[PDB]
Protein backbone atom coordinates (compact mmCIF):
# COMPACT_ATOMS: atom_id res chain seq x y z
CA UNK A 1 0.00 0.00 0.00
CA UNK A 2 2.58 2.64 0.67
CA UNK A 3 5.02 2.92 -2.01
CA UNK A 4 1.42 3.39 -3.99
CA UNK A 5 0.73 6.21 -2.82
CA UNK A 6 2.13 7.90 0.68
CA UNK A 7 4.04 9.54 3.14
CA UNK A 8 6.47 6.71 3.86
CA UNK A 9 7.81 7.87 6.97
CA UNK A 10 5.01 6.30 8.83
CA UNK A 11 6.34 3.16 7.36
CA UNK A 12 10.04 3.99 9.21
CA UNK A 13 7.73 4.59 11.89
CA UNK A 14 6.82 0.83 11.86
CA UNK A 15 10.31 -0.34 10.56
CA UNK A 16 11.83 2.16 13.83
CA UNK A 17 9.44 -0.16 16.00
CA UNK A 18 9.37 -3.81 14.35
CA UNK A 19 13.31 -3.86 14.90
CA UNK A 20 13.23 -6.56 11.52
CA UNK A 21 16.01 -5.89 9.15
CA UNK A 22 15.18 -8.71 6.79
CA UNK A 23 11.90 -6.29 6.51
CA UNK A 24 14.65 -3.86 5.35
CA UNK A 25 15.93 -6.27 2.74
CA UNK A 26 12.52 -6.91 1.67
CA UNK A 27 11.97 -2.84 1.58
CA UNK A 28 15.83 -2.99 0.51
CA UNK A 29 16.38 -4.84 -2.22
CA UNK A 30 17.16 -2.44 -5.12
CA UNK A 31 14.97 -3.54 -7.94
CA UNK A 32 12.17 -0.94 -6.67
CA UNK A 33 12.73 2.58 -8.46
CA UNK A 34 10.63 4.19 -5.22
CA UNK A 35 13.39 2.78 -3.21
CA UNK A 36 15.29 6.12 -4.19
CA UNK A 37 12.52 8.51 -2.80
CA UNK A 38 11.66 6.49 0.79
CA UNK A 39 15.45 6.45 1.37
CA UNK A 40 15.78 10.00 0.86
CA UNK A 41 12.59 10.17 3.50
CA UNK A 42 14.51 7.86 6.04
CA UNK A 43 17.69 10.02 5.43
CA UNK A 44 15.59 12.81 8.11
CA UNK A 45 13.10 11.00 9.55
CA UNK A 46 14.42 8.16 10.89
CA UNK A 47 16.56 10.50 13.10
CA UNK A 48 13.65 12.21 14.48
CA UNK A 49 13.32 10.12 17.48
CA UNK A 50 16.52 9.48 18.87
CA UNK A 51 16.36 7.77 22.21
CA UNK A 52 18.08 4.10 21.05
CA UNK A 53 20.58 3.28 19.06
CA UNK A 54 18.88 -0.45 18.36
CA UNK A 55 17.09 0.16 15.21
CA UNK A 56 20.13 2.68 14.38
CA UNK A 57 22.35 -0.35 14.83
CA UNK A 58 19.66 -2.60 13.26
CA UNK A 59 19.47 -0.62 9.77
CA UNK A 60 23.14 -0.17 9.60
CA UNK A 61 23.41 -3.53 9.75
CA UNK A 62 20.80 -4.00 7.18
CA UNK A 63 23.04 -1.48 4.98
CA UNK A 64 26.24 -3.19 4.92
CA UNK A 65 25.07 -6.40 5.40
CA UNK A 66 23.25 -5.40 1.44
CA UNK A 67 26.17 -3.22 1.08
CA UNK A 68 24.44 -0.19 1.42
CA UNK A 69 27.91 1.34 -0.54
CA UNK A 70 29.51 4.57 -0.50
CA UNK A 71 27.04 7.78 -1.69
CA UNK A 72 24.36 5.96 0.75
CA UNK A 73 25.31 5.36 4.03
CA UNK A 74 27.96 8.00 4.57
CA UNK A 75 24.74 9.96 4.85
CA UNK A 76 23.61 8.38 7.88
CA UNK A 77 27.11 8.42 9.14
CA UNK A 78 27.45 12.58 9.10
CA UNK A 79 23.74 13.19 9.40
CA UNK A 80 23.69 11.31 12.75
CA UNK A 81 27.41 12.83 13.30
CA UNK A 82 26.31 16.27 13.64
CA UNK A 83 24.79 17.55 16.97
CA UNK A 84 22.80 14.62 18.12
CA UNK A 85 22.25 12.81 21.68
CA UNK A 86 25.29 11.06 20.09
CA UNK A 87 28.72 12.68 21.08
CA UNK A 88 30.09 9.11 21.86
CA UNK A 89 32.01 6.81 19.57
CA UNK A 90 29.83 3.28 19.60
CA UNK A 91 32.00 2.30 16.71
CA UNK A 92 30.47 5.09 14.98
CA UNK A 93 33.36 7.76 13.88
CA UNK A 94 34.79 3.74 13.40
CA UNK A 95 32.77 3.25 10.76
CA UNK A 96 33.09 6.59 9.65
CA UNK A 97 36.82 5.90 8.92
CA UNK A 98 36.04 2.86 7.56
CA UNK A 99 33.92 4.83 4.47
CA UNK A 100 36.05 7.73 4.36
CA UNK A 101 38.73 5.03 3.48
CA UNK A 102 35.68 3.38 0.94
CA UNK A 103 35.41 6.88 -0.35
CA UNK A 104 38.81 8.68 -0.39
CA UNK A 105 37.71 12.38 -0.69
CA UNK A 106 38.63 15.10 0.60
CA UNK A 107 35.95 15.52 3.35
CA UNK A 108 37.93 12.81 5.56
CA UNK A 109 40.41 15.98 6.45
CA UNK A 110 37.27 18.32 8.28
CA UNK A 111 35.97 14.96 9.18
CA UNK A 112 39.17 14.07 11.21
CA UNK A 113 39.48 17.83 12.40
CA UNK A 114 35.95 17.45 13.63
CA UNK A 115 36.40 13.99 15.27
CA UNK A 116 37.64 13.24 18.62
CA UNK B 1 21.86 17.84 2.46
CA UNK B 2 23.63 18.39 -0.87
CA UNK B 3 25.35 21.19 -1.53
CA UNK B 4 25.72 21.45 -5.62
CA UNK B 5 22.44 23.66 -4.51
CA UNK B 6 24.48 25.95 -2.37
CA UNK B 7 27.16 26.55 -5.47
CA UNK B 8 24.09 26.68 -8.05
CA UNK B 9 22.50 29.40 -6.04
CA UNK B 10 25.28 31.03 -5.16
CA UNK B 11 26.45 31.43 -9.15
CA UNK B 12 23.05 32.51 -9.67
CA UNK B 13 23.00 35.48 -7.57
CA UNK B 14 26.85 36.40 -7.88
CA UNK B 15 25.57 36.90 -11.68
CA UNK B 16 22.06 38.32 -10.02
CA UNK B 17 21.90 39.38 -6.72
CA UNK B 18 25.51 39.56 -4.43
CA UNK B 19 23.11 42.06 -2.50
CA UNK B 20 20.92 39.74 -2.09
CA UNK B 21 23.80 37.17 -1.66
CA UNK B 22 26.04 37.60 1.09
CA UNK B 23 23.76 37.37 4.09
CA UNK B 24 22.36 34.23 2.47
CA UNK B 25 26.15 32.76 2.85
CA UNK B 26 26.11 33.78 6.46
CA UNK B 27 22.79 31.91 6.89
CA UNK B 28 24.36 28.70 5.46
CA UNK B 29 27.25 28.52 8.13
CA UNK B 30 27.66 25.20 9.30
CA UNK B 31 27.26 22.63 7.43
CA UNK B 32 30.14 23.61 4.00
CA UNK B 33 32.43 22.60 1.88
CA UNK B 34 34.28 26.23 2.43
CA UNK B 35 37.24 25.65 1.05
CA UNK B 36 35.55 24.52 -2.55
CA UNK B 37 33.47 28.09 -2.20
CA UNK B 38 36.57 29.73 -1.48
CA UNK B 39 38.30 28.74 -4.71
CA UNK B 40 35.03 29.50 -6.60
CA UNK B 41 35.64 33.01 -4.94
CA UNK B 42 39.13 33.22 -6.29
CA UNK B 43 37.58 32.10 -9.62
CA UNK B 44 35.21 34.90 -9.58
CA UNK B 45 37.55 37.35 -7.64
CA UNK B 46 34.95 39.20 -5.82
CA UNK B 47 36.18 37.36 -2.84
CA UNK B 48 36.67 41.16 -1.11
CA UNK B 49 32.98 41.49 -1.23
CA UNK B 50 32.43 38.06 0.83
CA UNK B 51 34.80 39.34 3.05
CA UNK B 52 32.43 39.87 6.01
CA UNK B 53 31.82 36.47 5.85
CA UNK B 54 35.26 35.54 5.75
CA UNK B 55 36.60 37.33 9.06
CA UNK B 56 32.97 35.93 10.67
CA UNK B 57 34.68 32.33 9.93
CA UNK B 58 38.52 33.29 10.19
CA UNK B 59 38.16 31.14 13.62
CA UNK B 60 38.66 27.35 12.03
CA UNK B 61 42.31 28.54 10.77
CA UNK B 62 42.49 26.80 7.93
CA UNK B 63 44.90 27.50 4.65
CA UNK B 64 42.45 28.67 2.66
CA UNK B 65 41.28 31.09 5.07
CA UNK B 66 45.12 32.38 5.84
CA UNK B 67 46.08 32.73 2.04
CA UNK B 68 42.03 34.42 1.97
CA UNK B 69 42.81 36.63 4.58
CA UNK B 70 46.83 37.61 3.31
CA UNK B 71 46.20 38.11 -0.28
CA UNK B 72 43.03 40.76 1.26
CA UNK B 73 45.74 42.62 2.80
CA UNK B 74 48.33 42.27 0.15
CA UNK B 75 45.52 44.38 -2.55
CA UNK B 76 44.39 45.95 0.99
CA UNK B 77 48.11 46.88 2.69
CA UNK B 78 46.84 47.04 6.31
CA UNK B 79 49.30 45.67 8.99
CA UNK B 80 47.77 47.00 12.01
CA UNK B 81 44.42 44.31 11.37
CA UNK B 82 47.06 42.05 9.74
CA UNK B 83 49.22 41.92 12.61
CA UNK B 84 45.68 40.67 14.44
CA UNK B 85 45.61 38.10 11.78
CA UNK B 86 49.12 36.79 11.44
CA UNK B 87 49.10 36.55 15.10
CA UNK B 88 45.95 35.17 15.86
CA UNK B 89 46.76 31.77 14.14
CA UNK B 90 49.67 29.44 12.66
CA UNK B 91 48.37 27.40 10.18
CA UNK B 92 50.50 28.79 7.15
CA UNK B 93 54.03 29.43 5.66
CA UNK B 94 55.52 32.33 5.37
CA UNK B 95 58.46 32.21 3.15
CA UNK B 96 56.73 33.68 0.73
CA UNK B 97 55.14 36.65 2.62
CA UNK B 98 58.59 37.00 3.24
CA UNK B 99 58.83 37.43 -0.42
CA UNK B 100 56.20 40.27 -0.66
CA UNK B 101 57.44 42.25 2.38
CA UNK B 102 61.20 42.29 1.38
CA UNK B 103 59.98 45.13 -0.86
CA UNK B 104 57.20 45.93 0.41
CA UNK B 105 58.22 49.93 -0.34
CA UNK B 106 57.20 50.12 3.77
CA UNK B 107 59.42 48.73 6.77
CA UNK B 108 56.78 49.19 8.91
CA UNK B 109 55.58 46.09 6.84
CA UNK B 110 59.24 44.95 6.62
CA UNK B 111 59.60 45.10 10.07
CA UNK B 112 56.27 42.52 9.94
CA UNK B 113 58.85 40.23 8.02
CA UNK B 114 61.76 40.86 10.33
CA UNK B 115 58.98 39.81 13.08
CA UNK B 116 58.25 36.79 11.10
Amino acid sequence: VCNENSLFKSLSRYLVRRKDPELWGSVLLESNPYRRPLIDQVVQTALSETQDPEEVSVTVKAFMTADLPNELIELLEKIVLDNSVFSEHRNLQNLLILTAIKADRTRVMEYINRLD
Amino acid sequence: ANVELYYRAIQFYLEFKPLLLNDLLMVLSPRLDHTRAVNYFSKVKQLPLVKPYLRSVQNHNNKSVNESLNNLFITEEDYQALRTSIDAYDNFDNISLAQRLEKHELIEFRRIAAYL
